[PDB]
RNA sequence: CUCUCGGCCGAAGCGUUUACUUUGAAAAAAU
RNA sequence: UGGUGACUCUAGAUAACCUCGGGCCGAUCGCACGCCGGCGGCGACGACCCAUUCGAACGUCUGCCCUAUCAACUUUCGAUGGUAGUCGCCGUGCCUACCAUGGUGACCACGGGUGACGGGGAAUCAGGGUUCGAUUCCGGAGAGGGAGCCUGAGAAACGGCUACCACAUCCAAGGAAGGCAGCAGGCGCGCAAAUUACCCACUCCCGACCCGGGGAGGUAGUGACGAAAAAUAACAAUACAGGACUCUUUCGAGGCCCUGUAAUUGGAAUGAGUCCACUUUAAAUCCUUUAACGAGGAUCCAUUGGAGGGCAAGUCUGGUGCCAGCAGCCGCGGUAAUUCCAGCUCCAAUAGCGUAUAU
RNA sequence: UACCUGGUUGAUCCUGCCAGUAGCAUAUGCUUGUCUCAAAGAUUAAGCCAUGCAUGUCUAAGUACGCACGGCCGGUACAGUGAAACUGCGAAUGGCUCAUUAAAUCAGUUAUGGUUCCUUUGGUCGCUCGUACUUGGAUAACUGUGGUAAUUCU
């Protein structure tokens, strides 16, 4: 006996058929929207949805007044419209099903990057997160599979110590400027 | 300079006879701060001597903006002598360890265990 | 086992206790005194894990030796102390006075004290008997047994014990009508007036409870405990005044609590 | 559903009994 | 008297007994010392009994995989019950004596097998289900196999003893000493599994005990069991090829986009790594934090399988020519082999990906 | 995500298996830069085991005539620290393993009005009508003499 835990969860299922065009085709097309580094990364966020719409389907069978549905379904009800995905007047439990894939990767920090006109393309975001160049109000994310909450969002800026915001400039700059 | 220490949660023990809290510290330049520069900063908040404040288990976050360790300020030193582990005392050289290693002395206590009363002393 | 059982792992000790997984791997484990060990907090989980007074499972040492830990008024030094219900833990170098009243969520609070109402407790009886020439005996959950009682005192009634001489002082028989505390299974920890005693013999029997909010339930018998005399509580009493919420407007409690606080 | 005691109701007799259904308590923590 | 749903309960009374291998009824220590020649306050060890706590032990009801090529079983040596006892801590064929002739069984007894320690649980799943659970929590059992004991409150104890059986150690030959299914480590066995490391600092336990000890446990090492996050590049300007939006009868033009080939240019940002110091910690290590150094492509160079179909991706080139081989299956291979052996290309997953086997 | 696909024929529709497909565990082959957790001699041999360690313990409070120290102040029975030894306690918990075991174990559920219980918590402890201002003998530790090749032997 030890003092450790073993609990852990695996994040993704692979697919049933392994080769059809109209799967790698669609997994594809949303790497190269989003940027994703391989196919587990679309097959990660696909298993998420499978388990807020599977436990969504469950609230769906049970009674419109059970107190389990009415408590447990607010709150899941709560926790997608505070990372973006419903919105304030879609806050009904018949909505969760039509939810998209690319619905939640919108939210995905190498994706608001982005959007946000801080980095100049898709895949120069998922290098700045990475270089460390990027912040949440005070603190340096090194991580792109990062779900921006909507309050979250508003401010996300360049990382004090980095080149881009507070201007110490790195290695390159420094060797170039020991010549002249 | 820039450097900046608050305290969050504060407590006094009376039965302990120590001050008992936790730090934050601001150090958004520079590495790490040492635990003796981190004694006179709190010496000087809390108007007491460097001599009887002991700080432990400081953790610096994921790009240096803060560290967060735990601290305590006895009220004299005879008490920081009682109520403080030993090693903490050896940190600031209040205490001396003996330098046998465990594999030392127990094969020490299994020989002098073979010997009746005497020169159980003589084995060493 | 060939004898009695000397280690308590954390995976097996008690939920009310509130440890962790991962802070080791051994449980305090309670030593034999007048509760159970299902039933209590040692004095270490208590002084260290709840008032947060010791860091270690050594610095809990250095305050038990010290001698300023008094529970009901005998300096106690043990700190696998089994201190349970209705059981006042009381220190005077703090000045402070601790009673282990159940929260509503079944699990010891901590509860301060005026150092006046920290002179006595309250004990249900748990068996009467007459031995030796004719003297009266209780015992109460704290297995206290004090002779000579008032006649009128019957099994499952709750006395007022002041604890500087351990004589009773007053009592609440168990009637419909006074106020209770459940001390077992799933209603722990919630408070009502005794609506009904419904019997079965050679079995167990079931009380019916109902709240301040109008709230009814029940449990067994042996698991409620008198508290006042109709809806005066004779003690004290935490915060959560014993009545259970349901989550959704314990969720909504918050809510507003967090807007409130801004 | 019934005749008495106690403050018309409660307590008491049992309504031929069970299955079933619904409720309530009891059901270790970890998972 | 007092209690139970219920006593042959508790309490009372009387007569007696009370084991010498005996039952309590104190010949014990420490500290503050102060009061009417004389007294006392805190404690510490005690202790018959009673309750309490920790339990333990015997029971009650219901529930277990496969098997009929196991259909009757138990009773002469207790099988089912009765009475009296012995013994037991207590209830009882637990055991003895004497009686009775029972007890279980297709509602599957009994016997046999289990690659069976039982649960909490795990994998797989639409729903139903199927399979696993040696393994950190709970209960059980055993310390080579049996058996028998001493001590104690608790043991049929094995890091206690005594024998026997089987192994095996030292020796002066007389004797003596064992038991890793504890932590390490070794041999053997195998398809299949790690360091003779450091520490009592945490968690807790034990002891006369704030102070000692703990291979419990913690900390490092080995570690692609398995799980989580996640690099191996990004941007800009030209060389064109493009190809969309615009003007233009077309031609062509565009400053409006996007893509590639650039061993083309261009400085910008970096970690991997080397390494002060701080932090970490019992002392360290790792991570985090920070100096200094550390990136232009044969380097800081991503590999495992495949390219007839199922099944995504060549009718390319060269060799071999029922050979060598491929191929889970169908099949391919006898001079253009889309299937072998190689080169080039491209496709699937990606720090992983093949194969064998159980499910 | 409530799923199929190839294969008997000259060709078709069936029965049907075989093979493909996804997971999950164990082994394994090749490959391997970072970081966070983390299984690990179960399967077969409940086979055999070098060496080391895993169980000990003192408060002020059971017993101190070891100068083993220093130390009053020296005539204060005994100042102190205290090894050893007697005593008391613990060693029956923990750790490991899964061989035996098929109504056995175990689980839920009940009982002890049918038992035992160190410890702890509480009660009780001039309730007995019959040298005490303190009893007796001994053994360790210590000193000394020894045995055996051999040990925690004596």
């Amino acid at each position: 006996p030890v003092a450790r835990s073993w609990v852990c969860r695996k994040t993704y299922v692979t697919p049933r058929r392994p080769f059809e065009k109209s799967r790698l085709d669609q997994e594809l097309k949303l790497i190269g929207e989003y940027g994703l580094r391989n196919k587990r990364e679309v097959w990660r966020v696909k298993f998420t949805l499978a388990k807020i719409r599977k436990a969504a389907r469950e609230l769906l069978t049970l009674d419109e007044k059970d107190p389990r549905r009415l408590f447990e379904g607010n709150a899941l009800l709560r926790r997608l419209v505070r990372i973006g995905v419903l919105d304030e007047g879609k806050m009904k439990l018949d909505y969760i099903l039509g939810l998209k894939i690319e619905d939640f990767l919108e939210r995905r920090l190498q994706t608001q990057v982005f959007k946000l006109g801080l980095a100049k393309s898709i895949h120069h975001a998922r290098v700045l997160i990475r270089q460390r160049h990027i912040r949440v109000r005070k603190q340096v994310v090194n991580i792109p599979s990062f779900i921006v909450r909507l309050d979250s969002q508003k401010h996300i800026d360049f990382s004090l110590r980095s080149p881009y915001g507070g201007g110490r400039p790195g290695r390159v700059k420094r060797k170039n400027a020991k010549k002249g | 300079d820039t450097v900046t220490i608050r305290t969050r949660k504060f407590m006094t023990n009376r039965l302990l006879q120590r001050k008992q809290m936790v730090i934050d510290v601001l150090h958004p330049g520079k590495a790490t701060v040492p635990k003796t520069e981190i004694r006179e900063k709190l010496a000087k908040m809390y108007k007491t001597t460097p001599d009887v404040i002991f700080v432990f288990g400081f953790r610096t976050h994921f790009g240096g903006g803060k560290t967060t360790g735990f601290g305590m300020i006895y009220d004299s030193l005879d008490y920081a002598k009682k109520n403080e582990p030993k090693h903490r005392l050896a940190r600031h050289g209040l205490y001396e360890k003996k330098k046998t290693s465990r594999k030392q002395r127990k094969e020490r206590k299994n020989r002098m265990k073979k010997v009746r009363g005497t020169a159980k002393a003589n084995v060493g | 086992a060939r004898g009695p059982k000397k280690h308590l792992k954390r995976v097996a000790a008690p939920k009310h206790w509130m440890l962790d997984k991962l802070t080791g791997v051994f449980a305090p484990r309670p030593s034999t005194g007048p509760h159970k060990l299902r039933e209590c907090l040692p004095l270490i989980i208590f002084l260290r894990n709840r008032l947060k007074y010791a860091l270690t499972g050594d610095e809990v040492k250095k305050i038990c030796m010290q001698r300023f830990i008094k529970i009901d008024g005998k300096v106690r030094t043990d700190i696998t102390y089994p201190a349970g219900f209705m059981d006042v833990i009381s220190i005077d170098k703090t000045g402070e006075n601790f009673r282990l009243i159940y929260d509503t969520k079944g699990r010891f609070a901590v509860h301060r004290i005026t150092p006046e109402e920290a002179k006595y407790k309250l004990c249900k009886v748990r068996k009467i008997f007459v031995g030796t020439k004719g003297i009266p005996h209780l015992v109460t959950h704290d297995a206290r047994t004090i002779r000579y009682p008032d006649p009128l005192i019957k099994v499952n009634d709750t006395i007022q014990i002041d604890l500087e001489t351990g004589k009773i002082t007053d009592f609440i028989k168990f009637d419909t009508g006074n106020l209770c505390m459940v001390t077992g299974g799933a209603n722990l920890g919630r408070i009502g007036v005794i609506t009904n005693r419904e019997r079965h013999p050679g079995s167990f029997d079931v009380v019916h409870v109902k709240d301040a909010n109008g709230n009814s339930f029940a449990t067994r018998l042996s698991n409620i405990f008198v508290i006042g005399k109709g809806n005066k509580p004779w003690i004290s009493l935490p915060r959560g005044k014993g009545i259970r919420l349901t989550i959704a407007e314990e969720r909504d409690k918050r809510l507003a609590a967090k807007q409130s606080s801004g």
